[PDB]
DNA sequence: CGTCCGAAGAGATTCAGAG
DNA sequence: CTCTGAATCTCTTCCTCGTGTGGTCAGGACG
RNA sequence: GCAGAGGUUCUAGCUACACCCUCUAUAAAAAACUAAGGACCACACGA
């Protein structure tokens, strides 16, 4: 079965792997994570709930006052997404809260409270994202893309090698939190554990156990084993258990139980240890020279007077033995060194550590975090247990909290989010296994440690934020509050957080302006995954480490569609199955693998687990029963690839698009260009203009269907039926009754987009894709978006290609265009401009917005209407005027110079109290128009859409069909009707509609006070005219035109199509492109598209002349289903029997443009494939035929190939970049140039440029270009004169920015003066 | 916004300062951008600019020509004119832009040659028209690459312009000798498809007239391009003192080389269009040229070789396409081979015989040896498979494929650029650079796997990186040379030092890396050269050495010659002329001022984003 | 109506080993 | 016991130009 | 045409980068005409 739209133009797949997982939403990076956070969550867990709940304590100090948070509610929005975007105005929603005030009374903490306030609040405005996932915060569709962040926990990182410049590896390790301070443990050169709290000073780690109650004894009982030593007559007899002889050297001559084990100058072998373990020896007998190299562990004194003998943790000499046997210590506990692996490196730091007490450990600590006043015991206890043991000031997420766990390998998952004693030595037990050599570091670039923030949690994160700010006031007025004399809403304000969140969606360093030219544009920016933004590293300090692609990145960060330049691997998109876990962490799709059987089940893998199974590759043949035909498969088990049996295969690709990108995916023949090609033409399809007629390519992927109906540029049907009415601004859809819901279900009204200003200035045009009574299933395309055919993304626009050098026209990169592609209007792309005019408040009274202006004449006058506004549709140019405003004593807006076009509509923003002039009123009389229009509309339609309802089920059971045409349709109840659930129903149905009725005039009122009042605007300003031109801006020599194949190119020449190379057909080919980029860049997909291209235009020529003339539909279905099955099997599998047999007419008419053929990204058509492709048209199986010349007319030798490849059309238009000027505005330091833009502008003559000139014997062009043509004012005066006197003399002078030099260095106190 | 707010100091120090961003380079006027086109049609003495550009930067010039002739009375009026763009400031346009050059101007302008003069083409469109030939050493391409356009003013800036920066007078690079215009990517194939030959090509064998005659046959279409045909040529030699002699033989060659040789000037001989004339033949041809005849006559034979080699390169129609690349039919047994020898190194590693390190080196060896066999498998394929008669029997000769006469002529392309689309694409490493144990069997003319890509962008993304540090790395570099420089100028003419350095060809080891020929042209020796021959003075003491001194210090056999060094030079505050020797850009001794610390400083760093990141003795030959 | 609140290297700075 | 060399700590950049956007001391009321 | 004012237009026009005429304390026979301001931080993208 297909869908009725598909049936359209069914577009053949290739590839041989049968699908399992359909594509997920696009959108469900953003959707999903934005529900999580709006939503009201019982559990209070991920949502606005966490956020209330973390913060709502409100406990005074010694007042018995108490504020609780109890429910909330994100109120409807104030203004529509369409509404807001034309308002300028941000898409939110109030933020009802619903707080609980109670009030206890005094010295009775126990006790009930006194009196109960319970009241709704409006505290914040959070902005709401629209159906497409995007924000609108000014006017402007602002998207906030997820940062891919170092998740919180533990990581024992390395830096080896430069550190300590001799080859010594140090280890250190950081306890980063979700919030809070972090904690590095590092290694002194000389193997000493350190401590380094938030990138301070380094410290003697010891001291941190210290600061938790701990002394020596316990510290070296927790770091360190105690061996127990007897003193006995036989010299002190040592016991020894087996375990410690392992790796030990000839420390002395072994002999226990009257019998020697190992003698001196022998190693202990293994077999020696198990032969004592046989023997089961306890107790060895040791040299006194053997103790003296030991460590005491404990303190000792003796039982006579107590006094201090010996303390803990220093070497044992004679003397000190000598002591101990004479007090009596018959038990000496001391430390194992082993120098080997389980070496001493506490001991070194408490040699180094000069505090013994927790005390002198906290005033150290206060000392070295907060320098220069005295500390106290008090302020040191409170800074650290606010430090680390406070839940407000430190805070791990669940997501750390679980790190935490896995690196340390505990037990439990959860956890409290602040740390503790346990954890902080059993980190330091890790670091110091680490450094013995027992287990290993990890990776940074690791997916397992680096997890997705997004738009949610960032939002929760900025509300958290707001609330604790908040807090801290309400805190400050309840200590001096007085109880009951106040409503629980003066002590919170929506001030400070709602200024929080808006500067947080507005102005940050991850909220993206979101790039709206395409549908790919939009889906895969917000899907962008940047490692940039606020607790991220930033583009300098980055390390190569980071930008660069780790193994990993495998189905979960697209490895090939990253943008190059400053940031080139920092901003990386997120693979198309990828899905991030619930706790930030990237997940991916694997089928699981059973015995030997690949079965359906996916089962989402993240990238810690990965690594411990091992995964199939896609590109492995199945027997349709999961066995691999294959019996050694290629396998990824720990990200490296290597064959494996058939039964070691643990877990499956879901398909062989898992690696790329939406962006990356659409590229057909990824498998063969080049990885550095691949990413340019992923970089560029992103960029790509919307033509203006969009037309599906001929060679694609099947996955742009998917984006653009993942994408909200569509309007995709929300309920399936029939279209009942189509236009070219509305479309209505009347839901089958099936589909629709027994209560106020009625018909679906689709309003299409028309012409709208978009982000980068394109038009985003939605026309209708159905005729009346075609029929519509749920979940299928409607209108056709921006740079979308018939559901289909089509971003440029394909058109015949010929790979050949063409008279250096196409020299090296650069592209050739035909006059015929300018003639058919193929890149003619419409740019809607927003020239907006602001009138300010001024000095001696406002200025006018009418159309007296002095000093112009009536000509320019003309287009602008009584009024002085612009007459609405008017064809205005290069340096005309719009709208009329002069300031009191000519500041009226202009057209800038060379951009041209139409004014498509003229929007008006009046503050109220100033009265508007006459087009405001036209216009706001013209919008009330078209609101009431519109309401009776839908008015009418809904109406005849509930009649038939009515009249559908009034056909059974007292069906009167003469009587409902005698009285009017208004009134109904009086029907005779049998008392059943049917009457029920029309009961319902007369009390909906007749709520409905008196809702109707409220909502219209409601409209006509929105359209108004007064908008809101800045302050000081009168009123504000927003004039939109349309801007037709045809294909020009040098727009930069570009493939999907990375080969981009200015087009060079608009030759005339007489001069086109013509192939025996006589059809000039529309595009010359350069053979020689194709072998050095290796974007030979580009030949594989074009060959595809040129076969299914072939077909679509066949389809054509075989439709062209009247034949019968008998060989256009047998045609078609032969071009369907092309020999070797592919998943597509169409039939052509099972057609009406006249919607295969309406297939063969559309394609009658040519044959749309899908290319999946790793397993599309194979060379053979596309042989039999061409075998099937009469074009030769070969791909390239002779092309005669345009000019000459004889043949090319060596035949060109040619075919029909889709090329785009990238938003670097020529029109953009020219930038010429002689004189204009200046700057402060009075550098002309003025930092040329859109502000009359010259170009940096940089310091590059200066040395060229130096290199040359340049003293004159040099000296006139940095003086006389730069800052010189004098200089500027008299060279201007002097050109236009026509005397080219310089007046040399001095540059200004010299003088500002002398000026700024004077100032510091520093006289530079000149000598005469 | 939380930020450090800006000092006393932040504003004189760093790239935001005012040193380095308002006086060492500053923004100017009478300036303009965009992106540049082909325009083929051009001489490198000219380029394409627009009209709204050439009215923009020179509105002064037109109002001042406006005011002269009385077309307007005043500026004002004819800022008027100007903006109605009247048909009268178009003429008037026409005049100002007769002999006034402009500086295109690349934004980073890594060397000298980055920014030279031209004389502009009033064209219709926005995109400025840069000449193919200066495109190499602009280091630009036609894929959205912009470049500024500076307009001298005074008469001493335009006429400097005309005289130095012009690229007629930069046709040799300052860093080396070698040309700088010379025929780089589709001119040069253009050449190369017409320098060939079939053993049997329509109209081959017949004897013709001249070059004239095989231009008549080949427009004619009665015999092909590049047959072998006996020419009769009136090659010209100035072996004279200065006159030029006439010598008119039969020399065999193809109709390809005798349509070249009416391109010519009178003075090359006919020995340098008698090959297959690639990259590095026609820069030694351009060379030559420069090196006999001059600059004009170069200037114009460099503009006619690059119009019929894009003419003959559209005629020619090279291609490309799948059938173009060929598979090598031993790849399929190499590759069998290959993964029989590495399952027998793990069958040996797994009984213990070879532990993991020698394992891994076996199997990289073994695996480099079968891209080494592959690769060399696909070049005879690629060269020697082509089969085509000579109205015999058989014959073999060299391939007329597109990936070959793109790859061979060094038109574009190199070994591992084709190696990576036909044979195995080899052992790509890892981020870290261990090279990866199984390499990219697979290559571009057939499907990837997917690890395979994965490794291939692996390699990729550290290719990226690298630029991207790099090009930054180079320019941090490039800064420092100049600065360390710029304080060192041509102040003499000479010192009289007999002080210098004995310059010898390198040797590490191996052969000679450069020989003598090559690294003591251009500079002016400190002692007598001399042969075997003792007290021989072969040279002069102070005599620059040109080609012809070059030339003849090879046939006497020279070993080492004591060259006067810069660094020996005695001259405070500068070097004399002598000390320094050829200006490299043009044929003789460095002008008396000219600035050579910046000349060198650009020239070493320009190369800086090409560059890279990370017993016994046996005589080789008889002697 | 105006007015007063990572990384990479160099060099200085401790800092230390050995008679 | 006073310097020696050596580890430690602190400074100083780390390309070069374009083109679109958007955010920015924020005195505030009283004589 | 260098310090000011007036003139036929259109409040005001004396070279202000600036457009016509008069003279040194007085205002009109006269058509082409008029305006001299404007930073930093972030994002994305191109080479
Ligand atoms: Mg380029």
């Amino acid at each position: 079965v297909y869908s009725y739209t598909e049936k359209k133009r069914i577009r053949k797949d290739f590839g041989k792997r049968p699908q399992v997982l359909d594509v997920p939403y696009l959108l469900s990076i953003q959707l999903d994570s934005f529900q999580k956070f709006i939503e009201q969550d019982p559990e209070g867990q991920y949502g606005l709930e966490a956020a209330f709940r973390s913060v709502f304590p409100i406990q005074s100090y010694s007042g018995n006052s108490e504020l609780q948070y109890v429910s909330y509610r994100l109120g409807e929005p104030v203004f529509d997404v369409q509404e807001c975007q034309i308002r300028g105005v941000t898409y939110s929603a109030p933020l009802r809260v619903k707080l609980r005030l109670v009030i206890y009374e005094r010295e009775a903490p126990e006790g009930t409270v006194k009196d109960i306030k319970e009241q709704e609040v409006y505290m914040g405005e959070i902005p709401l994202m629209t159906d497409n996932g995007t924000f609108v915060i000014n006017g402007t569709e602002r998207v906030i893309v997820s940062q891919l962040h170092r998740s919180p926990g533990v990581f024992f990182d390395s830096d080896k090698g430069k550190t300590h410049s001799s080859g010594k590896v140090l280890y250190n390790a950081r306890i980063i939190p979700y919030r809070g301070s972090w904690l590095d443990f590092e290694f002194d050169p000389k193997d000493n554990l350190f401590v380094r709290i938030d990138r301070r000073r380094k410290l003697p780690a010891t001291i941190i156990l210290r600061a938790l109650n701990y002394t020596t004894e316990q510290i070296l009982d927790l770091f360190f084993e105690k061996v127990i030593f007897e003193i006995r007559d036989n010299k002190l007899q040592m016991e020894l258990v087996p375990e410690r002889l392992r790796g030990e050297t000839a420390s002395f001559d072994i002999e226990a139980n009257g019998k020697v084990y190992v003698e001196k100058g022998r190693r202990i072998t293994a077999r020696h240890i198990r032969q004592l373990e046989k023997d089961d020896v306890k107790l060895i007998e040791v040299p006194v020279e053997y103790i003296a190299g030991k460590v005491v562990a404990k303190d000792y004194i003796d039982e006579s007077t107590g006094e201090l003998i010996c303390a803990a943790n220093m070497e044992l000499s004679l003397d000190l033995l000598a002591k101990l046997s004479q007090s009596g210590h018959k038990r000496i506990e001391t430390l194992f060194t082993n120098d080997l692996d389980h070496g001493p490196y506490i001991s070194e730091t408490l040699r180094v550590d000069p505090t013994n007490d927790r005390l002198s450990a906290l005033v150290e600590i206060y000392r070295m975090m907060r320098p220069g006043e005295p500390p106290t015991r008090e302020a040191a206890e409170s800074l650290f247990e606010n430090l680390f043991f406070s839940e407000d000031r430190y805070d791990l997420s669940a997501v750390g909290r679980m790190k935490f766990n896995r690196s340390l390998l505990r037990e439990e998952i959860e956890g409290s989010g602040i740390l503790s004693k346990d954890d902080i030595i059993d980190v330091m037990k890790k670091l110091i296994d680490i450094r013995n050599g027992k287990g290993e570091v990890d990776d940074i670039d690791h997916l397992g440690n680096r997890r997705i923030r997004s738009v949610g949690e960032m939002a929760e994160n900025q509300f958290r934020v707001g609330l604790v700010r908040v807090e801290r006031a309400v805190k400050e007025r309840l200590s001096l509050g007085d109880l009951d004399t106040l409503m629980p809403q003066d002590m919170i304000n929506a001030k400070p957080i709602s200024a929080a969140v808006k500067e947080f969606f507005g102005s940050s360093q991850l909220s993206q302006f979101m790039d709206q030219n395409n549908p790919l544009s939009e889906i895969t920016h917000k899907r962008r995954i940047s490692a940039l933004g606020p607790g991220g590293l930033t583009r300098e300090r980055a390390g190569f480490e980071v930008r660069d692609v780790h193994p990993t990145h495998y189905g979960r960060v697209c490895p090939i569609e990253t943008p190059e330049g400053p940031n080139i691997g920092l901003i990386n998109s997120l693979s198309v199955y990828a899905q991030t876990n619930e706790y930030g962490f990237l997940e991916t799709p694997y089928r699981k693998v059973t015995d030997g059987v690949v079965t359906d089940e996916i089962h989402y893998l993240s990238a810690i687990e990965e690594g411990n199974y091992v995964i199939a590759q896609a590109n492995s043949n199945l027997d349709e029963e999961g066995h691999f035909v294959e019996d050694l498969v290629t396998c990824r088990s720990k990200g490296e690839s290597s064959l494996f049996s058939r039964d070691q295969v643990d877990y499956m690709d879901v398909s062989t698009q898992q690696v790329v990108s939406v962006g990356a995916s659409l590229i057909p023949f990824l498998e063969h260009d080049d990885a550095n090609r691949a990413l340019m033409g992923a970089n560029m399809q992103r960029q790509a203009v919307p033509t203006l007629r969009a037309d599906k390519p001929l060679v694609g992927t099947g996955m742009e269907r998917a984006v653009a109906v993942d994408s909200g540029v569509t309007a995709v049907a929300k309920r399936g039926g029939v279209v009942q009415y189509v236009d070219a601004s509305r479309i209505v859809i009347k839901v089958n009754e099936d589909e629709m819901y027994p209560g106020e279900a009625g018909i679906d009204i689709y309003n299409l987009t028309k012409y709208t200003r978009s982000n980068q200035n394109t038009c985003i045009n939605q026309m209708p894709c159905v005729s009346l009574g075609e029929p519509v299933e749920r979940g299928d395309v409607l209108a056709d978006g921006p740079s979308t055919d018939l559901g289909e993304l089509a971003l440029g626009q394909n058109m015949r290609v010929a790979f050949m050098p063409w008279n250096g026209y196409n020299f090296e990169d650069s592209i050739l265009v035909s006059e015929r592609v300018v003639q058919e209007d193929r890149f003619t792309t419409i740019h809607i401009q927003e020239l907006a005019c602001v009138s300010r408040d001024t000095k001696l009274g406002p200025e006018e917005i009418t159309a007296d202006i002095p000093n112009v004449g009536e000509a320019a006058l003309s287009k602008l209407d009584e009024s002085g506004i612009v007459y609405i549709g008017a064809e205005v140019t290069g340096g005309d005027i719009l709208v009329g405003k002069v300031t009191p004593k000519d500041s009226s807006l202009r057209v800038p110079n060379g951009v041209s076009g139409t004014v498509i509509d003229v929007q008006v923003f009046t503050r109220d109290g100033v009265e508007k002039d006459k087009r405001a009123l036209e216009i706001e009389e013209m919008q009330l128009k078209q609101a009431k229009k519109d309401l009776s509309e839908e008015l009418q339609i809904l109406e005849a859409g509930l009649f038939s309802r009515i009249r559908a089920v009034l056909v059974a059971g007292g069906v009167e069909a003469e009587k409902l045409d005698k009285l009017p349709r208004d009134r109904w109840l009086e029907l005779g009707l049998t008392d059943e659930e049917k009457q029920n129903q029309l009961e319902q149905l007369a009390e909906q509609y007749d709520e409905l009725k008196h809702e109707f005039e409220k909502k219209l009122e409601a409209k006509r006070r929105k359209i108004t009042q007064g908008d809101d605007l800045a302050p000081g300003v009168l009123k504000i005219v927003k004039v939109y031109l349309a801007v037709k801006r045809r294909i020009q020599p040098g727009d930069k035109m570009a493939g999907r194949h990375g080969n981009k190119g200015v087009i060079s020449k608009i030759n005339p199509i007489e001069d086109m190379p013509y192939d025996e057909n006589g059809t000039p080919v529309d595009i010359v492109l350069n053979p020689l980029g194709v072998p050095s860049r290796m974007n030979i997909g580009q030949i594989l598209e074009t060959h595809l291209g040129m076969a299914a235009k072939g077909i679509g020529d066949k389809i054509n002349a075989m439709l062209k003339q009247q034949q019968e539909v008998a060989k256009l279905r047998e045609f078609i289903q032969r071009a369907y099955d092309l020999g070797a099997d592919v998943r597509q599998k169409v039939d052509l029997s099972t057609f009406s047999d006249e919607e295969v007419m309406r297939l063969a008419e559309n394609l009658r443009k040519g044959m749309p053929i899908a290319t999946p990204v790793f397993d599309g058509a194979k060379e053979a494939e596309i042989k039999e492709l061409l075998k099937l048209g009469d074009l030769p199986t070969s791909g390239q035929i002779r092309l005669y010349d345009g000019r000459t007319g004889e043949q090319f030798e060596r035949p060109v190939t040619v075919g029909y490849m889709y090329m785009l059309k990238l938003n670097h238009l020529v029109d953009d970049k020219m930038h010429a000027r002689s004189t204009g505005s200046y700057s402060l330091v009075t550098q002309q140039p003025l930092g040329g833009k859109a502000q009359f502008g010259g170009q940096r003559f940089g310091e590059m440029e200066v040395w060229a000139l130096e290199a040359y014997g340049a003293a004159y062009t040099l000296q006139e270009m940095l003086t006389v043509k730069s800052d010189d004012v004098n200089g500027r005066t008299k060279m201007y004169k002097n050109i236009v006197d026509g005397n080219h003399q310089m007046e040399p002078g001095m540059p200004e920015s010299f003088n500002v030099l002398l000026k700024e260095i004077r100032s510091l106190g520093i006289n530079i003066e000149l000598e005469d | 916004n939380k930020r450090p707010l800006k000092s006393l100091a932040d504003m004189i120090k760093g790239k935001q300062g005012r040193f380095r961003q308002n006086l060492l380079g500053k923004r100017v006027d009478y300036s303009g951008r965009s992106v540049i086109t082909v325009g083929p049609y051009l001489r490198l003495h000219q380029c394409g600019l627009p009209k709204k550009m050439a009215l923009e930067l020179f509105k002064p010039f037109i109002y001042g020509k406006l005011e002269l002739r009385g077309l307007a009375t005043t500026i004002k009026a004819a800022k008027k004119m100007v903006e109605r763009e009247e048909a009268v400031v178009w003429d008037i346009l026409d005049e100002v832009i007769r002999e006034h050059p402009v500086l295109l101007n690349r934004a980073p302008t890594l060397h000298r040659l980055g920014i030279q003069a031209f004389e502009p083409v009033l064209i219709e469109g926005k995109a400025i028209q840069l000449h193919p030939l200066v495109c190499a050493a602009y280091n630009a391409d036609f894929d959205g690459d912009q470049m500024a356009v500076h307009v001298p003013l005074t008469l001493e800036a335009q006429l400097e312009a005309r005289a130095l920066m012009m690229s007629t007078n930069n046709i040799l690079s300052p860093a080396n000798g070698e040309p700088i215009i010379v025929p780089s990517q589709d001119v040069v194939l253009g050449l190369y498809y017409m320098t060939r030959d079939c053993v049997n090509a329509k109209g081959e064998g017949m004897v013709l007239t001249g070059p004239k005659e095989a231009e008549r046959l080949y427009r004619s279409g009665l015999a092909s391009l590049h047959a072998r045909v006996k020419v009769r040529i009136t090659e010209y030699e100035k072996d004279a003192n200065g006159e030029l002699v006439a010598k008119t033989s039969l020399k065999d060659t193809t109709v390809g080389r005798a349509i070249l040789w009416m391109i010519v000037p009178k003075g090359l001989p006919y020995s340098i269009v008698n090959q297959a004339l690639g990259k590095k033949a026609i820069s030694k041809m351009l060379n030559t040229c420069y090196r006999i005849l001059g600059l004009k006559p170069t200037v114009i034979f460099a503009d006619q070789i690059m119009y019929t080699g894009f003419a003959y390169a559209a005629r020619s129609g090279a291609s490309v396409g799948i059938d173009d690349m060929v598979i090598p039919e031993k790849k399929h047994e190499i590759i069998s081979e290959a993964e029989a020898e590495v399952a027998e190194i793990q069958e040996q590693f797994q009984s213990g015989l070879v532990t993991a390190g020698e394992r891994y080196n076996k199997v990289i060896d073994i695996w480099a040896a079968a891209n080494d066999r592959v690769s060399k498998a696909m070049m005879d394929n690629l060269q020697t498979e082509t089969v085509i008669n000579r109205d015999g029997q058989e014959e073999k000769q060299v391939s007329f494929n597109s990936i070959y006469m793109m790859a061979d002529s060094g038109a574009r392309g190199s070994a591992a650029q084709i190696r990576q689309l036909a044979g195995m694409r080899g052992l790509m490493a890892k981020p870290d650079g261990s090279i990866i144990e199984t390499p990219i069997t697979a290559n571009f003319r057939e499907g990837l796997n997917v690890l395979q890509y994965f490794i291939s962008t692996h390699g990729a993304r550290k290719g990226l990186a690298d630029t991207a540090l790099k090009t930054a790395n180079s320019g941090y570099l490039t800064r420092r040379l100049v600065d360390v420089a710029q304080d060192l100028v041509v102040t003499e003419d000479d010192c009289g030092t007999h002080e210098g350095i004995m310059m010898t060809p390198v040797i590490e080891g191996g052969d000679v890396k450069e020989p003598l020929r090559d690294r003591v042209l251009g500079r002016v020796t400190a002692e007598d050269v001399l042969k075997p021959g003792t007290a021989d003075i072969l040279v002069p003491r102070n005599t620059l050495l040109h080609e012809q001194w070059c030339d003849l210090l090879e046939e006497n056999s020279v070993d080492a010659v004591k060259v006067r060094s810069v660094v020996s030079c005695d001259t405070d505050f500068g070097v004399c002329a002598h000390c320094y020797g050829r200006d490299l850009a043009r044929g003789h001794i460095i002008n008396k001022g000219e600035a050579i610390g910046v000349i060198a400083a650009q020239s070493i760093g320009e190369p800086g984003t090409q560059l890279t990141m990370r017993s016994s003795i046996q005589v080789k030959n008889k002697g």
